[PDB]
RNA sequence: GUGCUCGCUUCGGCAGCACAUAUACUAAAAUUGGAACGAUACAGAGAAGAUUAGCAUGGCCCCUGCGCAAGGAUGACACAUUCGUGAAGCGUU
RNA sequence: GGCCUCCGAACGGUAAGAGCCUAGCAUGUAGAACUGGUUACCU
């Protein structure tokens, strides 16, 4: 039997979120000089 | 991990969204105009 | 919801009631908030609660109490030694970080029912550990801790006393000191290593007394088998050489075609194997 | 999900909790249930009794002591009745004794099993055995130098304070640590540790050894200094005063023994009566902490090397000092060593150097020998010269030990033994074969 | 040794890691740390470190050829052929990586491979100089009618 | 999420000018294929600007 | 525990029935390891020759602040000469 | 015929730091072992 327990009204946050952690996808294929331009 | 600070700005305001009536100009109108 | 457990905490009682708190304590581990869940489980018992988040269990695949396997209920630096070690995991911290981070997303993409990379290696096994893995659920362990103003010889609760009155362990043991995150790494664990040790002891893999020998002396046969099961056990290995069988001691010796294939059945049989309802037991010359 | 109904789950849930047996849940056991689960002792006897349906059948009630007046004042008990019935010295005892071993984690012990062997000796009695012989001449050869280490010894989780031998010949080692502990060793480089000791509070500073060598001293920072036997680890005097004690000594010579000499950091130096207990002589010319005494002849003098930077020599059992000797130059000498000739002292000073002062008559010190290769910032070492007075070994905190060339005053070898300061150095005062030494990493080697 | 080399093993990586976090990208700094990792024989490190410098950004040609090189250097055959995969599978217009890729496994013995391979490239439609190289492949043997076809 | 304002507005504007040239022309100009002149182009336009502001 | 069975039936005991149904981070403890902007010690503010005003940019750096405000040293952090190998691909004599 | 304002607080100044040494602060944990085996034939 699950029972949801009962949080105290007047209690603060309890811990710290604060904590900072570096931030993908395989690429998607791309599909898409001159001397004188050079 | 959702924090419980809060601001002044975040509070709510404006909370209904005014559509437009039908002489303001309701997109029923826009439709059938030329 | 629902915590993930041993058999052996969630209780001896089939009817259970168990509690709910949303970010009740950070984990151990991965040091992140994650659901609690208490419940009692038995007459006598603790009120135990799950000690690590659902992830971090589901990443080396064990209780949340214990962090016990799920299968085996051996501590996880045994079912390394049993396996593989390479799975690793960050112990340095902004590394656990983010490798938890990561591998957070890879499990929510999973079925959901599966250790991630570890189940596609944890299909093949017994190579000991079941040998050594544990049969029955262990219920001293959910005892109450010892009650320590009895163990200074004081305690004024009497017999109401919820905690224990009796003699602790001493100190000397190493099998004391059982840091967690220790138990969770694998590292010089002590009690895993008692466990090696035990290991070691299983008369079992040495053998080779000569070369070439592949005859097998069979203790333990009885009077009901034929040899006919032992062909249709043993036709699996290899070429058979030949089967000499003694029924007035009840032994049976064979010969296989390479001393490899004799090991093997040793392997496979020894102290396992079990036909027509009775143990097999094997022995060299 | 499930549906329950909650009061037949409470039903099936206390039935359980009290007997053991209850109806088991399960949907697809056999696709069909016909069976119970519980230990089921209680099930086939008690019919499936519900908590809430009454009992068949009572049993073996408990009485508790009650009043319900009310009127009566203390005397009122309500449902808070304690019940009449509910109000060991052999376990008394175990508990203890688990306490006391957390505590010295944080009373003596007796190492080994071996105790007294063959005729009925002291473990220090006899060591005849080792190569060589510990009666032993006082120049073994002319002396050498080690390289290899053989033992780590070990035992202490601190570094050991002080390291010293055994009165005659090197029988045994004993060794102080810093979590309040003495050990005595082979010295032969045998594992065996003999009989650990136990009693200070605080971390033990120093000791010294009875000349005859079966008593034993030792002073540590809880302001106590205690005398013990070297045969049983007994406590045998303890020894008071407020002022904590540095340096102490037992007096040398045949006819007083019983005499202990301590330095004090309140600037005495006090001579106790060992059978009394009582103070005999009080020293209070020095000025600042005392570090050091020795004797430079036996009884008749000894010199105190003092907090303040100068050194006092004295006759024995005499208040005046005959002879002080300071230069503004001079740093400190936080440990000073006496030659196995009687000839010369050996002090490390703060300012990094090492002293020789004359042990004739004339206390001056000599500027042909210097010793300089060697950082001791502001650390205690101790000085020690191969027998025969070949070399000088000095300790230091950078963990180095300095060999130096006596007769032609160079650093002839070095060591970076240690990878922690390293205090005291003993050279074996039979054999030539080797030195000892100690520091903070908590070893004890052998070079 | 034992302690001493570890130290210098510390303020080496712990350097190359503020490079990196100082400036991000600048991949050089990714490269020289994954090139000294490389020279320690400590392959997993620097391999982790390939894979985070292509998270940076995977379009740096000189990057990805560092990296299968490293493979192939230290004899690690089939992770180089994972990474020749990737390569040209991300970033198909980059000849490079084909004739590398096609030149390793010839190397290899493995023919059908490399004919494989060079099938998988002539989708791309590429260059002229592709199907020369193709062709030529071919006639290292004989091999006259698959050139011809 | 820091708000525009008085302190910052100078230069709020001249990091989004660097900004809109950065991206424009460098998404624009481009063929370069190394690094084309971001650092140069950007220091022509700060050396453009101080030529402007003496006339 | 309270009440009731024209309960056995005296006023003691016993029986039946009804009502009443699962507290609790159990410890009044034991252990276990990050921070004080303390003193001491060394050293000693970005930009150009110096002295200084500042807004910014970036985030495995924070702090004060209710704050999407503003401060914290601009908070700190930010260090002209002259070519040739080796391998591969393509075309040619 | 009348007509009578205000009223106070915050930082922007006493360095920024690195180091060493020493109370302080959180946990109230999880877990603690294991047994039983045979030989027999022709030259
Ligand atoms: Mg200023
Ligand atoms: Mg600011
Ligand atoms: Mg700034
Ligand atoms: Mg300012
Ligand atoms: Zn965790
Ligand atoms: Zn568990
Ligand atoms: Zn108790
Ligand atoms: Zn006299
Ligand atoms: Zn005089």
């Amino acid at each position: 039997r699950m029972v949801e327990m009962q949080k105290d009204p007047m209690e603060p946050p309890r811990f710290k979120i604060n904590k900072k952690i570096p931030r993908e996808p395989p690429p998607a294929p791309v599909m898409h000089m001159t001397v004188k331009e050079q | 991990q959702l924090s419980k600070q809060y601001s002044s700005r975040d509070l709510p305001s404006h909370t209904k969204i005014k559509y437009r009536q039908t002489t303001q100009d309701a997109p029923e109108e826009v439709r059938n105009r030329d | 919801d629902f915590p993930i457990l041993c058999q052996t905490c969630l209780g001896e009682n089939p009817y259970i009631r168990m509690t709910k708190e949303k970010y009740g304590k950070e984990c151990k581990i991965c040091a992140r908030p994650f659901t609690v869940f208490r419940w009692c489980p038995g007459v006598r018992m603790r009120f135990k609660k799950t000690e690590v988040c659902q992830t971090c269990s589901k990443l080396k695949n064990v209780c949340q109490t214990c962090l016990l396997d799920l299968e085996y209920g051996l501590p996880i630096q045994v079912r390394d030694a049993g396996l593989s070690f390479k799975d690793d995991m960050p112990k340095s911290d902004v590394n656990k970080e983010y490798y938890t981070q990561n591998m957070e997303r890879e499990i929510s993409n999973s079925d959901g029912t599966r250790p991630v990379g570890m189940l596609g290696k944890a299909t093949s096994t017994s190579d000991m550990l079941l040998k050594l893995a544990r049969t029955t659920p262990y219920y001293k362990r959910n005892r109450p801790h010892i009650c320590s103003f009895w163990v200074k010889g004081e305690c004024k609760r009497g017999e109401e006393c919820p905690y224990r009155h009796e003699k602790p362990t001493d100190p000397d043991d190493p099998l004391a000191d059982q840091n967690i995150k220790d138990r969770y790494y694998g590292i010089n664990d002590p009690v895993a290593d008692k466990l090696l040790k035990r290991a070691s002891t299983m008369p079992r893999l040495d053998p080779p007394e000569d070369k070439t020998i592949t005859t097998l002396y069979v203790g333990g046969l009885g009077d009901t088998i034929t040899e006919t099961d032992l062909r249709n056990h043993f036709y699996q290995f290899g070429e058979i050489r030949t089967i000499t069988v003694v029924q007035r001691q009840q032994c049976a010796f064979i010969q296989f075609a390479t001393r490899q294939a004799a090991e093997v059945a040793a392997e496979k049989s020894f102290n396992k194997l079990i036909v027509n309802g009775r143990r097999l037991n094997v022995k060299w010359g | 999900p499930a549906h329950i109904n909650d009061f037949m789950f409470e039903q099936q849930r206390r039935t359980f909790a009290t007997y053991g047996y209850a109806l088991d849940p399960s949907l697809d056991n056999h696709q069909v249930s016909a069976k119970y689960i519980g230990s089921v002792e209680e099930a086939e006897k008690n019919q499936g009794l519900t908590v809430f349906e009454t009992g068949q059948k009572k049993t073996e009630k408990r009485k508790k002591f009650k009043e319900n007046d009310a009127s009566n004042i203390d005397g009122f008990l309500g449902p808070w009745a304690k019940y009449v019935d509910e109000k060991s010295e052999e376990e008394q005892k175990e508990l203890d004794e688990i306490t006391a071993k957390r505590q010295k984690k944080g009373k003596t012990i007796l190492h080994v099993k071996e105790m007294y062997d063959y005729q009925g000796r002291s473990y220090l009695h006899i060591p005849q055995d080792v190569g060589v012989n510990l009666r032993s001449t006082m120049p073994p050869e002319k002396c050498y130098l080690p390289k290899k280490q053989i033992h780590v010894w070990s035992g202490h989780t601190k570094g050991v304070s002080a390291v010293r031998l055994f009165p005659l010949s090197g029988h045994l080692l004993l060794s102080c640590s810093m979590d309040c502990k003495i050990k005595l060793w082979e010295v032969y480089g045998e594992r065996r540790c003999l009989r650990t000791f136990i009693g200070h509070s605080k971390a033990v500073r120093d000791i010294c050894f009875n000349t005859a060598g079966t008593q034993f001293l030792s002073a540590a920072y809880d302001r106590y200094l205690k005398l013990w036997d070297t045969e049983t680890g007994q406590c045998i005097s303890r020894f008071t005063n407020r002022k904590v004690p540095y340096c102490v000594k037992f007096n040398p010579d045949e006819d007083k023994q019983n005499l202990f000499v301590a330095g004090m950091s309140d600037k005495k130096i006090v001579q106790w009566d060992i059978r009394s207990g009582e103070i005999v002589q009080e020293y209070d010319r020095h000025l600042g902490a005392v570090n050091t005494i020795v004797f430079v002849d036996e009884n008749r003098r000894f010199v105190s090397t003092s907090d303040d930077k100068s050194l006092r020599v004295w006759e024995w059992d005499i208040p005046v000092d005959f002879k002080y000797i300071a230069e503004p130059s001079m740093h400190s000498m936080p440990a000073v060593t006496l030659s196995p000739n009687g000839k010369w002292l050996a002090c490390q000073s703060m300012d990094n150097q090492i002293l020789i002062f004359g042990a004739q008559n004339r206390f001056r010190l000599n500027k042909k020998k210097i010793f300089k290769g060697h950082m001791v910032a502001g650390y205690a070492c101790q000085v020690d010269f191969s027998p025969d007075m070949s070399y000088v070994i000095s300790g230091d905190g950078n963990g180095k030990l300095n060999i130096w060339d006596w007769k032609t005053t160079k650093l002839y070898s070095r060591f970076k033994a240690h990878d922690k300061v390293c205090i005291g150095a003993v050279w074996h005062p039979h054999e030539t074969s080797k030195v000892i030494t100690c520091g903070w990493d908590g070893l004890i080697k052998l070079w | 040794d034992e302690e001493e080399l570890n130290d210098y093993k510390l303020r080496k990586r712990k350097t190359f890691e503020d490079n990196i976090r100082k400036n991000r990208t600048v991949i050089s700094n990714w490269i020289k740390y994954a090139q000294w990792e490389e020279s320690l024989k400590e392959i997993q490190r620097a391999r982790s470190i390939y894979e985070r410098a292509l998270d940076v950004d995977y379009r740096n040609i000189t990057l990805w050829l560092k990296y299968a090189e490293m493979e192939m250097k230290n004899r690690q055959v089939n992770h180089a052929r994972n990474i020749w995969d990737r390569a040209i599978t991300t970033l198909p217009r980059v000849n490079q990586f084909w004739y590398k890729y096609t030149y390793m496994e010839e190397m290899l013995g493995n023919v059908a491979g490399a004919r494989q391979v060079f099938e998988r490239w002539m989708e791309w439609q590429p260059e002229e100089q592709a199907w020369h190289s193709y062709i030529n492949f071919e006639l290292r043997y004989k091999e006259v009618d698959r050139a011809r076809t | 999420a820091k708000t525009v304002t008085k302190q910052r507005v100078e230069s709020h504007f001249d990091l989004e000018l660097r900004a809109a040239v950065m991206h424009d022309i460098l998404d624009m100009m481009p063929e370069g294929i190394k690094q084309n002149k971001a650092r140069t182009i950007l220091q022509h336009l700060s050396e453009a600007w101080r030529c402007w502001k003496a006339n």
